[PDB]
């Protein structure tokens, strides 16, 4: 009923009112050429590459900005349209530098390709060209601004997506220049995305500079593990080497953006790597050895211990296939002390109910919320692409955001209720005025940061936040199927480990210090040798020598997330799998295979021999773990809130203070990014 | 700019040299490691900076159509010189 | 216009008329008839029509396609019948060329056209060798281009470029031996296609 | 003996209706009685409901709950909670 | 004359592929993601089939990337995912199919850049 | 060249060399790039 | 499910051609071992023939069986007519290929392949 009929080269198409001419052409598979237009930015209308003739109208219209009228016939291939494109391309290239051989955009350049398809084949420009001086905006984005075509995409992205108004245009006319005017660094957790959206080689990646050409790269579609968002990525490789990381479009997760850590930390994969098995020699030093020898030493100790004498800690980057393999192996000696470094309160329901520890609303559900209450989190650095989704709803849906915790800069204005945990009781009691906002709200969202649950009184905070969400659901102010309670995780491996029944936190290990400890990529230093008996046998399995490796008796070199096909579950409970981009270096091996091999040598062979078989095992423990890209709903919040009230715990007086207060705290959080020289340059730049 | 490693192997202009424990240097036993001794990074540095009177200069590398594509170099910054991205020649506005 | 290939409407009209002529006379077999913008006539037929259609074009007084220029196959994996069999014929009488196309899959035989054109003998052996299409009633169907005992059909789109085995002389057994292929330098795959449409005239409906 | 309970069910299939009734009515009381026992409830669309029990040294059994009523679910829970396989 | 054949189409015994490169491979069936560096969408029209990545190592002589995987470069193109699945099934390859990701339609309005009372107002052009 | 001498450059060989194949001066190929992956070096003090 | 046959209209018809091919191969091995001056025994050659036939025992499509027989007869013709050389006959035996590891642990020690 609402739809109107327009024509694209005579072919009828029905479009909602407000649809632009360019969008109407998409509907029949015709892509209008563009430079300034990006569907995730505000319309600009300045490049004029999208000019298109409307039948019977004497003047070409900017397809990207012109709303289509009923009965219009859009001539996408008429002589008038073609000459308009040729004329614009001619102006774009008049001052453009003859840089293609030395310019990193070459081979994947929208200017090159649209010149090939829609421009003339020669020049009639007989003058000299403009030359523009370069701007330093930090160690991540190189600027060669003589290549800039003034499309203003970077300015709009910075202002609208990143919420930073540091980019702009200075001057006028042909001398108009894009930059910061003053000497200023564009350091934002989303800054690297301006490299992707810049249509030309004006903005390019500094780490990537000169190393590869697009046609020669192999593209492996994978998943990011630098946080719990689960950003979809493409790993570009050439001749067996990871060359760069690109976003992969996923509307419901990261859209087409990634964080700077996701983009640039990959160079940590080339440093401080574990490539050989190591055992301690007679003098107490780690020395290279064979796989046969290393596993025999581990199997010998494993056969000699049982029950509480054997424990394991999983780190942040561990995959589900390894998590279940290690759990199965320790279960076979009757050990149930499978711990993670990240704490989640086990009071009440604990991990019995997925909805207790999930972002139940989902990432895309933020766009439907009307009020967001953030508790004890700095999502800008804990989940940059999740924070970007909040800002997008803030910008377009007029979302109201309130925060309890340190007044961090979130890139959008919010209501700071304070940092005292006591405010949760006030809101739950109804005395606090913001409680009236939540009652009025139709689709409220309450998000508790996992980083807050790392406090000693995390159970009390979780209960208090749940009590608020239960009042909201008791008030009937919400729809019914809308989910209010949310946990925002920051660790890639956390949700899968909770799904599999791991014990969150290392409390169990501190109660019963084991004689044999497995460190599965555990580099947080939660349990050191001070907390263990004098003779504890420590086995470290991972890909980086960082914290866990130097203290271990045996080192088993594992595979990084780019070197294996492994299952990770993001903060919403959505299972996703990486793909092998390159094989592990040296003698390193796929992590679940190491544990499977160890089980055989120890006379306790695990019942799976292939990736498909261990993924059949995952399905037996938690069926959602094999439903790739699917978000399985979780119910029974009412039952969880009942158990949450059974045991009373006191909030500590400490204010809620997130681990990351400024950008300097964002760049190095795991072993891969700690080994990254690019991340070190970023830290140095933002502090000095 | 050729220098020899502690074991005597010449280092290339790309920095390549076999380390002490690398078996692969056996390939040079009884033969030689071919190394070009005219390091381009050193040779370009010897070229004097060219003083010009305008804000923008152009470089084609010399020889007209025998050089490189013609590019225009902005010389507004006074801290540094303008450098040609193709041939490495340097320019400065007087 | 100096750089544009000129059209030839007279030949386009003649070939179109003959295409309808053939379709009227053998409706039992003709599925599609088309003439390209550079004036090449193609007849697409059901595979049962190979012998009747080729015989008609060879022998009929208004055709007289006495010469088989070429016979070949094309592998198109996305199709249920992945192999397209292409006959290119020449008529000296009418100074004309025609192309006849049919289709088959991995397990359906095609009738050998040796009875119509003796030239088809080796072309069909080549198709069998390179694509694995079996021609029925061939006087002598066997490999023609590949090594003896060679496994697979190299011109299929899913056969790897460097194959599965490679040869070397082995001193221990004092003969050439075949072993799984290992390459000192892997062939470097290039992704060359531009993400921008080149030819609107061929746009497929969405 | 017993080390871990897992219950798989669908969120909407009628075959899991009895398991759904059991969780909403009896799980809370079950958890109170077995405070230190992992009872991993994991919902997944279109899966046949199941009851997995894990005992010492990694021995596991699985009982199907398809089309069970909330009472049969209770019964199956009591059978597992009294076993030491 | 025709015959009746009810068996599932299977050609693994007549394709000549070595056993190792049938059973132990994993074919991925997908529509390639748009290269984020460009706005063109013409490389996202068709379905692709590639295989799992295997080891590449440095050639001792020159340092070139060596491989022993005969399928390392094989990439097939398909009109639909049914065609790709049909091809994978008859060749005996186990496979994963990933559903095509299409950009969701957006609501664009130039006029919103100058909103009287909303946050969509732009501070610069 | 006695009538049209070549253009002089500082990098052109002053001494021509004939084919050196089969001699100790023969060319031997090698990779000109540096090591790509850095291995973690364990500490030099006992501390298991 | 109605397709054009190659030679056989059903499995019983196809299984006859398989047996005829097997007999032809069985009787040719002694002459092959002599003509090509192979160092394998006649029993080895026949044991190899049987092994080649047995890996295809699971086929139930008569058209696939027909092609296997068609290809098997081409291989026999190449051998009887000495179009093959000694190298081609001995390629069935993979004498220079070292035994690849089959169990999980052996494969784990040597590389990454499944
Ligand atoms: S931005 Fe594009 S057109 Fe300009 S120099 Fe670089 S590759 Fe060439
Ligand atoms: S730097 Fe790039 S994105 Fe920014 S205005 Fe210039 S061409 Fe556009
Ligand atoms: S894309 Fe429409 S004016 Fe730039
Ligand atoms: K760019
Ligand atoms: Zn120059």
């Amino acid at each position: 009923s609402n739809l109107i009929e327009v024509f694209v080269d005579g072919q009828s198409v029905m479009v909602e009112p407000g649809t632009t001419v360019l969008q109407a052409c998409e509907k029949v598979g015709m892509q209008i050429p563009r430079f300034c237009y990006h569907e995730r930015l505000s319309v600009a209308g300045n490049c004029r590459m999208c000019l298109v003739e409307i039948e019977k109208a004497p003047k070409v219209v900017a397809a990207c900005a012109m709303p289509v009228m009923k009965g219009w016939n859009i001539l996408t291939n008429s002589e008038k349209t073609k000459k308009a494109r040729e004329g614009v391309m001619e102006f774009l290239l008049a001052n453009h530098p003859l840089d293609c051989p030395i310019c990193d955009q070459g081979g994947e350049c929208d200017l090159q390709d649209q010149s090939m398809m829609f421009g003339s084949d020669r020049s009639r420009f007989l003058e000299g060209k403009r030359a523009v001086e370069d701007k330093n905006i930090g160690p991540l984005v190189k600027t060669i601004m003589t290549r800039c075509i003034q499309c203003t995409r970077c300015i709009r992205f910075a202002s609208e997506i990143a919420g930073v108004d540091d980019l702009g245009t200075t001057g006028r006319g042909n001398d108009m220049q894009v930059g910061t005017y003053i000497e200023k660094m564009f350091m934002s957790e989303l800054s690297g995305n301006i490299i992707d959206i810049c249509p030309v080689g004006a903005l390019t990646s500094k780490p990537y500079a000169f190393t590869a050409r697009p046609w020669e790269t192999r593209k492996t579609e994978s998943i990011d593990v630098m946080d719990a968002v689960g950003s979809n990525i493409v790993v570009s490789t050439r001749t067996g080497e990871v060359m760069r990381i690109l976003p992969r479009m996923h509307e419901d997760i990261n859209e087409e953006w990634i964080s700077d850590k996701t983009r640039f930390a990959y160079d940590g994969l080339k440093r401080q790597r574990l490539t050989e098995p190591m055992v301690r020699n007679e003098k107490g030093l780690l020395t290279h050895t064979t796989w046969e020898d290393a596993l025999s030493r581990v199997a010998g100790m494993l056969q000699s211990f049982q029950g509480n004498d054997v424990a394991a800690i999983a780190g942040g980057l561990v995959d589900a296939e390894a998590l279940i393999a290690l759990k199965d192996l320790l279960n076979r000696v009757d050990s149930d002390t499978l711990c993670t470094e990240e704490v989640f309160p086990t009071a009440g329901a604990g991990t019995d109910l997925r909805s207790n520890y999930l972002l139940n609303t989902t990432i895309a559900g933020v766009e439907e919320a009307d009020v967001v209450l953030l508790v004890g989190t700095n999502p800008r650095f804990e989940a940059p692409l999740f924070n970007a989704r909040i800002r997008k709803s803030w910008l377009h849906n007029d979302l109201k955001v309130a925060l309890i915790g340190s007044p961090v800069d979130l890139t959008y204005r919010y209501d700071h209720l304070g940092d005292s945990p006591k405010i949760l009781q006030d809101i739950a009691s109804g005395s606090h005025p913001f409680s009236q906002v939540l009652q009025e709200a139709k689709k409220p969202m309450v998000i508790l940061g996992s980083s807050a649950l790392q406090r000693n009184d995390g159970a009390a905070i979780l209960a208090a936040v749940s009590n608020i969400a239960q009042k909201i659901r008791t008030s009937s102010g919400v729809t019914g199927d809308w989910k209010v309670m949310n946990i925002l995780h920051r660790i890639a491996s956390q949700v899968a480990a909770l799904d599999l029944g791991y014990k969150p936190g290392v409390e169990a290990i501190q109660k019963n210090p084991p004689k044999m400890l497995f460190l599965l990529g555990a580099d947080g230093g939660c349990i050191t040798r001070q907390d263990l008996p004098k003779d504890c046998f420590i086995v470290y399995q991972g890909h980086h020598g960082d914290v866990g490796a130097p203290i271990a008796d045996v080192i088993l070199p594992g595979a990084a997330y780019t070197e294996k096909s492994a299952t990770y579950v993001n903060t919403e409970g959505r299972a996703q799998q990486t793909k092998v981009a390159v094989t592990p270096p040296g003698l390193a091996r796929e992590d679940w295979k190491i544990i499977r091999a160890l089980s055989e040598i120890a006379g306790m062979t695990l019942p799976y021999d292939t990736l498909d078989q261990v993924r059949n095992r995952l399905e037996e423990v938690s069926p959602n773990l094999v439903r790739y890209d699917d978000v399985e709903g979780a119910n029974y919040f009412q039952q969880a809130s009942e158990l949450s009230k059974l045991v009373n715990q006191q909030l500590l007086a400490d204010p809620l203070v997130p681990p990351q207060l400024t950008i300097k705290d964002f760049y190095m959080t795991d072993s891969i990014s700690r080994a990254s020289q690019t991340m070190a340059k970023c830290v140095k730049a933002v502090t000095e | 700019g050729v220098r020899t490693s502690p074991t005597g192997e010449k280092v290339t202009h790309t920095g390549q040299v076999y380390d002490d424990g690398d078996y692969r240097k056996v390939r040079f036993v009884g033969r030689q490691k071919e190394v070009n001794e005219n390091f381009a990074i050193d040779l370009i540095a010897e070229q004097p900076v060219s003083q010009v009177g305008s804000r923008v200069i152009s470089c084609d590398g010399g020889g007209g159509a025998l050089g490189h594509p013609r590019v225009y170099i902005n010389l507004d910054k006074e801290t540094k010189t303008g450098t040609c991205g193709y041939c490495g020649l340097q320019f400065r506005q007087q | 216009r100096p750089t544009v290939r000129p059209r030839n409407d007279v030949a386009h009209k003649q070939l179109s008329a003959f295409g309808e002529y053939v379709a009227e006379i053998l409706p039992k077999y003709v599925q599609q008839v088309q003439v390209s913008c550079f004036n090449e006539l193609e007849i697409c037929i059901h595979p049962d029509g190979v012998i009747p259609v080729l015989t008609f074009l060879r022998d009929h007084s208004n055709a007289q396609f006495k010469s088989l220029a070429d016979l070949t196959a094309v592998d198109i994996p996305t199709r249920q019948n992945r192999f397209e069999i292409v006959y290119n014929l020449l008529s000296l009488r009418f100074n004309s060329r025609i192309r006849v196309k049919t289709y088959t899959d991995e397990l359906t035989p095609i009738e050998s056209s040796v009875p119509v054109y003796k030239a088809a003998n080796w072309y069909e052996r080549e198709i069998w060798d390179m694509f694995g299409v079996f021609f029925a009633n061939h006087p002598d169907l066997r490999r023609i281009l590949t090594d003896y005992g060679f496994e697979g059909h190299p011109f299929r789109k899913d056969f790897p470029l460097s194959g599965y085995v490679e040869l070397r002389y082995d001193d221990e057994v004092k003969r050439v031996v075949a072993e799984p292929v290992e390459l000192a330098q892997e062939f470097r795959k290039f992704d060359l296609n531009s993400p921008w449409e080149a030819f609107p005239a061929y746009r497929q409906p969405p | 003996g017993l080390r871990e309970i897992r219950i798989h069910l669908c969120q909407r299939s009628p075959g899991s209706q009895g398991v759904r009734d059991f969780i909403e009515k009896r799980y809370v009381e079950l958890k109170k009685a077995n405070p230190d026992l992992p009872i991993l409830i994991r919902e997944c669309s279109d899966v046949q409901p199941k009851l997995w029990a894990r005992y010492a040294f990694g021995q596991e059994k699985n009982v199907s709950l398809n089309n069970f009523s909330a009472d049969q679910v209770t019964r199956a829970l009591e059978n597992v909670l009294s076993s030491k396989a | 004359q025709l015959i009746t054949v009810d068996e599932k189409l299977d050609i693994t015994t007549i394709t000549g592929v070595p056993e190792e490169h049938i059973k132990t491979r994993k074919a991925r069936i997908f529509v390639p993601a748009r290269n984020n560096m460009q706005s063109g969408v013409n490389n996202t029209k068709k379905w692709k089939m590639e295989f799992d990545t295997r080891e590449r190592w440095e050639n001792p002589l020159m340092g070139w990337a060596s491989t022993a995987d005969p399928l390392s470069n094989l990439v097939l193109t398909f009109s639909t995912k049914e065609d790709a699945v049909a091809f994978a099934e008859k060749n005996g390859w186990s496979y994963d199919v990933e559903e095509r990701k299409v950009p969701k339609p957006k609501s664009k309005s130039y006029g919103a850049n100058f909103s009287w009372n909303k946050r969509t107002r732009v501070s610069t052009k | 060249p006695t009538v049209k001498p070549p253009t002089a450059r500082k990098f052109i060989w002053t001494n021509h060399k004939f084919n050196l194949s089969g001699t100790p001066q023969q060319y031997v190929p090698y990779s000109t790039t540096r090591k790509k992956i850095q291995e973690w070096v364990p500490p030099s003090t006992p501390y298991k | 499910t109605s397709v054009k046959p190659i030679f056989s209209r059903d499995m019983n018809e196809a299984k006859r051609r398989v047996r005829e091919l097997y007999r032809a191969w069985y009787r040719e091995v002694p002459n092959t071992v002599h003509l090509f001056q192979l160092d394998i025994s006649v029993k080895q050659g026949r044991d190899k023939v049987r092994e080649m036939f047995k890996k295809n025992a699971h086929i139930t499509d008569p058209r696939v069986v027909d092609l296997l027989v068609i290809k098997g007869k081409m291989e026999l013709e190449e051998t009887i007519k000495v179009w093959k050389q000694r190298t081609h006959v001995m390629r069935f035996f993979h004498e220079t290929e070292a035994p690849r590891p089959k169990d999980f642990l052996s494969k784990f020690y040597v590389g990454h392949d499944p």
